[PDB]
RNA sequence: UGGCGGUAGCGU
DNA sequence: GGAAGATCGAAAAAAGCACGCTACCGCCCGCGTGGTGG
DNA sequence: CCACCACGCGGGCGGTAGCGTGCTTTTTTCGATCTTCC
């Protein structure tokens, strides 16, 4: 029906063409008779008849008079729905400016006229005269004149100049300008000018003028002259069943506008004085501005009960606006809501449904089936039969929902698993019965949770929910690929109890012929479930060709494991169930079954596991009693000795031997050690303290205690919870965050006094408040993430790109946080993988790396793999399947048409609840055994032969004997080395040492040191030491340096026996070590030193959800680390007064880089060092924009991914890097031109990267030289707002500004996206509908 | 609370809300995002137009279901028409370009 | 009944056109008065189409071939009737 | 106009002092021989000609029939101005 | 049987 | 040696602040002016 | 002759003034230096 949406401003003539009449009276509806007045806000003649095919006068009241108008009253006999489309118009007495185009920063009118917004505000509201005709006088074209100035000019010059007031003057100024000559002059000035801010202003004005001239709109249309009026049905007067009507705010605002316009017309008809006319015009302008957008300027119009009125713009933007309340989401029919309970008998694809609730939901289907069966002949009869609830109605209900899936959804839909398709099973009751296994997917607890149900009502929706959103098809989390359907609480405990071995259980030592005999013995009560026996069992192994071979053998196991072996499928080996079978063991068994057997047996295995676990947990009868939590006998001795130690420390402090801070720290450490000892003793007394009398003697075995069984199996609780159960509660934190000296030494089994409870309440209150105020932040973050990547779908297969990320396992300190296996599995390679040292193709160029390939690459001890990434996907308007990788939810590669962006956004946003918002070295240690490598190192030998590095970015790698990088550390510059490179070392040894408090100056040459180019009292001072008293030189900074000595920069020169400065070996100029501020030198004049000696001494939360938000929004670190833009030497220029000027002087290239550095900011580099591109110059965090500009897209992508992964791993949540890579790619979507080239893009233009790439490719194909572009990193909010499709930006937020931009520029929006297609109401271009869309695209090919 | 069909809003032509008003459950933005995550296109489209706003679509769906035919006419949601009318009343032209 | 459609998905091979072809077959059966090629056991049209797809009897290419053959048969019949 | 209150020049005051107008007043224009719309009574929605004020309560119009217009006086509230 | 504003509560 | 570009911090204005659901309360122009019934 | 059922033009409300007042982040402007020169 249509292909695109055109957005622009409306001309007054076409606005008049829109209207079917003119509203001239403020009356809306007469209260005596419910009929509108003539020319009113609800007039029938202007808009339409109030009743279908009925004249207002009543002369014609039948369908036969359709299409004709009446003469008694002048209304048309049509449908009432026409009142929802016809709009009115009001002819304003004087032109009024549009508030949207005037107040929305930047002011379009002010920027177009090139004048400050204050002058526009003054002239618009009748405060200062503005000139229109400059004439031959001294007055220019646009000049601001006050009343006195205007009178003086009028006296001086008569009619030579024209000056005016109000919006009429603005309209005259807009109409009296030429866009072509203005834009040509602006372009010429921009070419001639050189100021950067002037260049940017001229560029933006040129862009605005070009956009205006390109479209058919004209500037004078920006000042309203005819005011449109909404159709009456969109501002209805709902009856109040009390003789009154509820007038909407729009009706009140329209009444105000009409009254003010009528008053102004009457006043100007009477030839009112100038002051009164100006006041009336200002009042009309204020009323129009309030109606268009209330509250933008001055005071908002108050309501009846002292509230701001709802204007036209108020119902477009905001959460309650039409976009986010009735367009993105809407209420739907065939839906229900009810509480949820647990049904253990249900299958994985089945859910319970109440009979009455299903009858209400499936009413039309029952009506249709009843009509087909002949029971009822009309809708009324079927409705009566349904409401009477006959047996035939229930039979029809059973028939119609045999295989009709229903969508079950929960209120906090974080990820796609929150809504799933289930087959309904009719039950008698009032609560929906949910499958226990899917609860973890729903994150729902049967503690009052309410869930909603929707009924798909077409073949496409039914089949698509059966095939895609069914619970059986959703077993792997799209976020990380880990299984979701796993036993959680009762099944795990039941299986752990079942697969547990005693020592002297009944029936131990017997021999059984198979699992059937074991089951029949257990049911008969002839042998205990924990008895250790030997059973002859046959297990099936999957052959290489794809067959099952049965091997029979005798295994020493338990009766419970033999019973469990029944439900295990043939392919799985017996070793999985021959253990304690904890929760992780069950999860591993399920994952192995899914990998080997597939999907069809996996659901059956899960159902059987759940049934067996529930049944045997019921049979076991595990219970919690007051005797279960045992109090250690040694606890009171530990408490007494800790108290005695604390008392003796306190009495020592009373003597003054130890200060308050040290004694506080010692007390805290002692209490922590005592708590750890008590917890360890309790755990030892609880784990294996069960002494069982085996035949002959006693023996120690794992305890069958209910608490220990229930916690060790992983069903519920953890080590800390058990520690709170039996051990002391430990130390607690006060509201500020510090630790309290006296901990809680009372268990939960024993009583707690008032003081301990009051102390402990702080943490609980803080956690509850944090969760309550963190839910909103998580929701906002996930909304922004979803919007940012709502238009990224796979629409290709292979770009042919040979560029990829240099993926390696992450090393941080002395541990391997994440190896290569998890960070590479389910991804494709960017190029061929070469075996280390053989140059052999281990992996082909474009082969997906599954488990087998991962094992093959890990067996060769490879660490560096180049893998294709989404950020490197060359495909425009989407990404390719190969450049993305594995689907992460299915075993195959991701299919075309999938919405990867929404998947990524939901995966990143789901752990928002788990995060937190609370705000609260001198040597290198070796842990493992391996050789040491050094990177980015320039080291020299010291006096004693030790090695000292002269590089600031030196990195040491501890690599095992297999060539794999095990550990990595960043050694500070100028650190002494105990051992050299390439020497194997053992754990616990120290290789490098340095002083963190202050840094010593390193000398790379050997010779004498003299006191040169510095004078005491001008540049340095010969200060006496506080203790030693030696005359040490201290360098004075520029602030205290004398004027005469300003040019005498201190610099120590190493000299030989001759006395002249020794040149650096292999370097022309001599070694002149610069002296920075606060430099302390101890050696005296003419001191002999060697290479590597120490010359001078120089002295020297962000986590959780806020950290993620700062990383995503590209927030400035507030203390950026200065980076070297170009590679070259460093020099110091003029000091100016507040900031030092540093000059970068490349050896070969020019020296255009001069950078201002704050004086108080520490400088890592001295005067005589060599640095490369992207080198750290000052301490602090690195801004993402600087990283992108200097080190490239790959480096900033890696930094963001690493930071996000570290933040998530700190909280214990694992997320694949594909989602972060997709988000980062969505971040980098804008490019700014540098060289115009043959393209038509402006020098300062910032446009889409895809458009630049397409233009460059077209120019290269033609043969002309392309343009040069630089990628820009814009925050997620800015990136989402600055998009081609203005509909998505308008729906997001800041609707006024984006709508104004779209109206001014005359943008044309093709849908080509998900959110806009959803808003319009068509099939989305993602998933199934994508295919259809593709067909449509080919139909546009011809 | 369960609803198959009932009274609709007189301004947005959408089902009412609340049990006391015999309304329908709200399909929020997160539900739409989850549907798009599954690749749900036909289900989302039928939940967006033929169930809530498209009056002609709703009537056609009811007649087809009574007749035993499961087919959907997307039509045109009335919320978008309302939004277009409000934007037009703001003095800003918006229209659907057929070409 | 069809608890899972993994094998049908791998038969189609993409999991998205499978929904389209199954919906087309279901619409053909329900309102076109067609006769399924697979015996039915009190089952709905959708699962019947899925079971037909299971054995490869129904696929996009063969369905299009059958549609074209039916169209040419009906046009030949109507031309013969007119002439 | 602005922060400070406006000051009206003495010339405007002088003009207003000698301001002795004669006006018709738009919404109160039931003048003799003038077009007036009756929206109530037996002649609702009909255009007629006010021709003389009959007393005060019931002004007099040439009420328009299908054939012609006839002298008749009816209540003032029945008809408004066109 | 329509809306809001305030209050309180449920599930997160 | 005064005027224009720099900039620079300091201040001011705009937009956002999760999702569903339930129940209750209050209101659905106020006010000077006017005519009519107890 | 006094209480109370419409009513139809204005707009912050009320008063011979004043009322407001426990956020953060982003964007724009502006006085004040400054600084840099032609
Ligand atoms: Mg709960
Ligand atoms: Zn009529
Ligand atoms: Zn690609």
């Amino acid at each position: 029906e249509f292909d695109a949406i055109k957005i622009a401003l409306a001309s007054p003539d076409m606005i008049r063409s829109w209207s079917f009449g003119e509203v001239k009276k403020p009356e809306t509806i007469n209260y005596r008779t419910f009929k509108p007045e003539r020319d009113g806000l609800f007039c029938a003649r202007i808009f339409g008849p109030v009743k279908d095919y009925e004249c207002l006068c009543g002369k014609y009241k039948r369908l036969k008079h359709r299409g004709v108008i009446c003469e008694k009253c002048g209304v048309e006999v049509t449908q009432t729905k026409v009142r929802r489309e016809r709009m009115g118009h009001i002819e304003l007495a004087s032109p009024t400016a549009h508030i949207w185009f005037l107040k929305s920063l930047p002011s379009r009118i002010g920027l177009l006229l090139d004048m400050p917004l204050r002058d526009i505000e003054r002239v618009l509201y009748f405060e200062s005269y503005v000139v229109i005709e400059g004439g031959m006088t001294n007055l220019e074209r646009q000049q601001i004149l006050t009343e006195e100035q205007y009178l003086d000019a009028l006296e001086e010059f008569g009619d030579e100049f024209d000056a005016k007031m109000g919006a009429e003057a603005i309209q005259a100024l807009l109409k009296s300008m030429d866009l072509e000559q203005e834009c040509e002059q602006l372009r010429e000035e921009l070419n001639e000018t050189n100021s950067e801010t002037k260049r940017k202003k001229l560029t933006k004005r040129i862009k605005l003028l070009e956009a205006f001239v390109q479209s058919g709109n004209k500037p004078e249309w920006m000042i309203l002259t005819v005011l449109p009026v909404l159709p009456p049905d969109l501002r209805p007067l709902v009856p109040l069943d009390g003789g009154r009507f509820a007038t909407s705010d729009l009706n009140d605002l329209y009444r105000r506008v009409i009254n003010r316009n009528n008053r102004l017309k009457r006043l100007l008809d009477l030839a009112a004085p100038d002051i009164i006319v100006r006041n009336e015009k200002r009042m009309l302008q204020e009323a129009v501005d309030a109606l268009l957008d209330n509250g933008r300027r001055g005071r908002a119009i108050t309501g009846s009960n002292k509230r701001p009125l709802k204007s036209l713009a108020d119902m477009i933007k905001g959460k309650q606006g039409r976009f986010r309340q009735n367009l993105l989401g809407k209420r739907v029919d065939y839906s229900g809501r009810s509480v949820i309970t647990v049904g253990p008998y249900l299958r994985l694809h089945q859910c319970g449904l109440p009979k009455k609730m299903a009858l209400e939901l499936f009413k039309p289907f029952i009506y249709g089936k009843l009509e087909l069966r002949g029971l009822a002949t009309t809708i009324k009869a079927a409705k009566k039969m349904v409401e009477r609830e006959e047996a035939v109605v229930w039979d029809i209900l059973d028939e119609v929902i045999r295989e009709h899936p229903v969508l079950l959804n929960r209120a906090p839909t974080l990820h796609r698993l929150g809504i799933q398709a289930f087959e309904p099973v009719l039950i008698e009751g009032k609560a929906i019965q949910l499958h226990p296994l899917v609860c973890a997917a729903y994150n729902a607890d049967f503690d009052g949770d309410q869930m909603a149900v929707h009924v798909p009502l077409t073949l496409e929706a039914q089949l698509e929910a059966r095939a895609l959103m069914m619970s059986t098809n959703n077993i792997l989390s799209p976020a990380n690929g880990e299984p979701i359907i796993v036993p959680s609480q009762d099944v795990v405990l039941g299986l752990y109890y079942m697969t547990r071995d005693c020592v002297n259980a009944k029936g131990e030592g017997m021999v059984l012929t198979g699992p059937k005999e074991a089951e029949r013995l257990y049911r008969s009560g002839l042998a205990s479930l924990h008895a250790r026996v030997k059973v002859r069992i046959t297990e099936y192994e999957k052959d290489a060709n794809g067959e099952l071979v049965a091997k029979t053998s005798l295994k020493d196991t338990t009766v419970g494991r033999a019973i469990l072996w029944m439900i295990v499928p043939k392919g799985l080996p017996y070793s999985i169930v021959n253990q304690a079978l904890g929760k992780k063991a069950i999860s591993k068994m399920l994952n192995t079954c899914y990998r080997i057997l597939g999907l069809k047996p996996t659901v059956i295995f899960a159902d059987q596991i759940m049934y067996t676990g529930f049944a045997y947990a019921a049979r076991s009868g595990a219970s919690v009693g007051i005797d279960d939590m045992v109090i250690p006998e040694k606890k009171h001795e530990i408490i007494s000795e800790a108290e005695a130690e604390v008392a003796e420390i306190q009495e020592q402090f009373q003597s003054g031997l130890v200060t308050a801070g040290e004694r506080y720290n010692k007390v805290i450490d002692i209490w922590a050690a005592a708590n750890d000892r008590v917890s360890k003793a309790m755990m030892d007394n609880l784990q294996t303290e069960t002494v069982i009398n085996r035949d002959g003697q006693e023996e120690k075995q794992v305890s069958f205690n209910s608490i220990y069984m229930m916690a060790d199996s992983g069903a519920r609780g953890s080590a800390a919870q058990i520690r709170q159960l039996a051990g002391m509660r430990g130390l607690m934190a006060k509201p500020d965050g510090s630790i309290i000296e006296t901990p809680i030494t009372a268990n939960f089994r024993e009583g707690l006094n008032v003081l301990q409870y009051f102390i402990s309440t702080h943490g609980a209150r803080k956690g509850l408040a944090d969760t309550a105020l963190k839910t909103a932040n998580s929701g906002y973050l996930t909304r922004r993430l979803v919007d940012v990547a709502q238009d990224l779908v796979v629409t290709e297969d292979d770009c042919g790109t040979h560029e990829g990320i240099m993926m390696t396992p992450v090393i941080e300190g002395g541990d391997v946080k994440e190896p290569l296996r998890d960070r590479v599995l389910g991804r494709v390679t960017a190029e061929d993988v070469l075996k280390p040292g053989t140059a052999d193709i281990l992996v082909p160029r474009n082969t997906l790396l599954h488990e087998q390939w991962c094992d093959l690459l890990e067996e060769n001890s490879v660490d560096a793999v180049k893998v294709r990434s989404v950020v490197s996907c060359d495909t425009d308007f989407g990404v390719c399947a190969h450049c993305y990788g594995r689907d992460l939810a299915r075993g195959h590669i991701i299919n075309k048409g999938e919405a990867i962006g929404v998947i990524a956004a939901q995966s990143i946003g789901e752990p928002g609840t788990q995060l937190t918002m609370r705000t609260f070295e001198s040597s290198i240690q070796v842990k493992n055994k391996g050789s040491i490598k050094l990177s980015n190192v320039k080291s020299v030998v010291n006096s004693s032969g030790k090695l000292v590095i002269t590089s600031r970015n030196t990195e040491l790698k501890l690599i095992d004997e297999f060539g794999r990088t095990k550990e990595s550390y960043k050694v500070p510059y100028g650190a002494v080395l105990a051992k050299g490179d390439g020497e194997q070392v053992a754990g616990g040894e120290t290789v490098a040492n340095w002083d963190p408090h202050t840094m010593p100056v390193i000398t790379e040459v050997s010779g004498f040191v003299r006191f040169t180019d510095m004078i005491d009292g001008q540049t340095i001072t010969r200060q006496t030491d506080e203790l030693t008293g030696l005359s040490s030189l201290v360098v004075l900074d520029s602030a205290e340096r004398t004027a005469g000595g300003k040019d005498l920069r201190p610099a120590l020169k190493i000299v030989d026996a001759q006395g002249n400065d020794v040149l650096i070996p292999g370097t022309d100029m001599p070694a002149q070590y610069f002296l920075p501020g606060k430099a302390i030198v101890q050696l005296e004049d003419g001191v002999q030193i060697s290479s590597g000696d120490t010359l001078a001494r120089i002295p020297q939360i962000t986590g959780g959800l806020p950290r993620v938000a700062d990383l995503f929004e590209a927030r400035r670190p507030k203390e950026p680390a200065i980076l070297a833009e170009i590679s070259g030497i460093v020099s110091f220029g003029k000091e100016t007064k507040g900031k030092r000027r540093l000059v970068i002087t490349p050896v070969d290239g020019s020296d255009p880089y001069e950078e201002m550095i704050p004086k108080w900011r520490q400088l890592n580099v001295f005067e005589g060092e060599r640095v490369e591109r992207g080198d750290v110059i000052s301490d602090g965090p690195e801004a993402p924009h600087d990283i992108l500009r200097l080190r490239g897209v790959h480096a900033v992508t890696r930094y963001i991914v690493n930071e996000v992964q570290d933040v998530y791993r700190l909280q214990g949540v694992k997320i694949n890097d594909k989602h972060i890579e997709v988000i980062v790619r969505q971040m980098l979507r804008k490019a700014t031109i540098v060289n115009a080239g043959s393209s038509d893009f402006l020098e300062g233009e910032q446009v889409e990267y895809s458009r630049v790439k397409i233009a460059n490719r077209e120019l290269e194909a033609n043969g002309k030289v392309g343009a040069t572009y630089s990628r820009d990193l814009l925050g997620i909010t800015k990136a989402s707002l600055a998009t081609e499709s203005f509909i998505s930006a308008a729906s997001f937020q800041e609707t006024t500004r984006v709508l104004t931009e779209a109206a001014v520029a005359g943008k044309r929006d093709e849908l080509r996206g998900l959110k806009e297609n959803v808003i319009v109401g068509r099939l989305i271009p993602a998933g199934t509908g994508y295919a259809y869309h593709q067909d449509r695209m080919r139909r546009r090919a011809a | 609370h369960a609803r198959s069909t009932g009274s609709y809003s007189l301004v947005t032509q959408q089902p009412l809300g609340g049990k006391a008003q015999f309304g329908g459950q709200r399909f929020g933005e997160m539900e739409v995002w989850a549907l798009e995550a599954y690749g749900a296109a036909y289900t989302l489209q039928e939940m967006l137009t033929v169930k809530s706003d498209d009056v002609n679509g709703r009537t056609k769906m009811y007649k087809n279901i009574v007749d035993g035919n499961h087919q959907m006419e997307p039509g045109m949601p009335e919320s978008f028409n309302v939004l277009l009318k409000e934007i037009r009343s703001l003095g800003i032209n918006i229209e659907l370009e057929d070409e | 009944a069809r608890v899972t459609v993994q094998d049908a998905v791998e038969k189609i091979g993409n999991r998205f056109d499978l929904v389209l072809v199954a919906a087309r077959r279901a619409r053909q059966m329900q309102v076109g008065g067609k006769d399924p090629l697979v015996p039915e056991e009190n089952d709905k049209t959708t699962v019947i189409a899925l079971r037909e797809i299971e054995e490869g009897l129904i696929n996009n290419q063969i369905l299009d071939v059958r549609e074209r053959q039916e169209q040419q048969e009906q046009e030949a019949a109507e031309l013969q009737a007119v002439t | 106009f602005g922060a400070s209150p406006a000051i009206v020049p003495s010339a405007v005051i002088h003009q207003l002092s000698v301001y002795k107008p004669k006006d018709i007043v738009d919404p109160a224009t039931p003048y003799p021989g003038d077009k007036v719309i009756i929206t109530e009574g037996a002649f609702e929605g009909f255009q007629a000609i006010f021709t003389e004020p009959d007393g005060e309560a019931r002004s007099m119009l040439l009420l328009n029939l299908i054939n012609k217009e006839i002298k008749h006086s009816v209540k003032n509230t029945e008809f408004r101005k066109l």
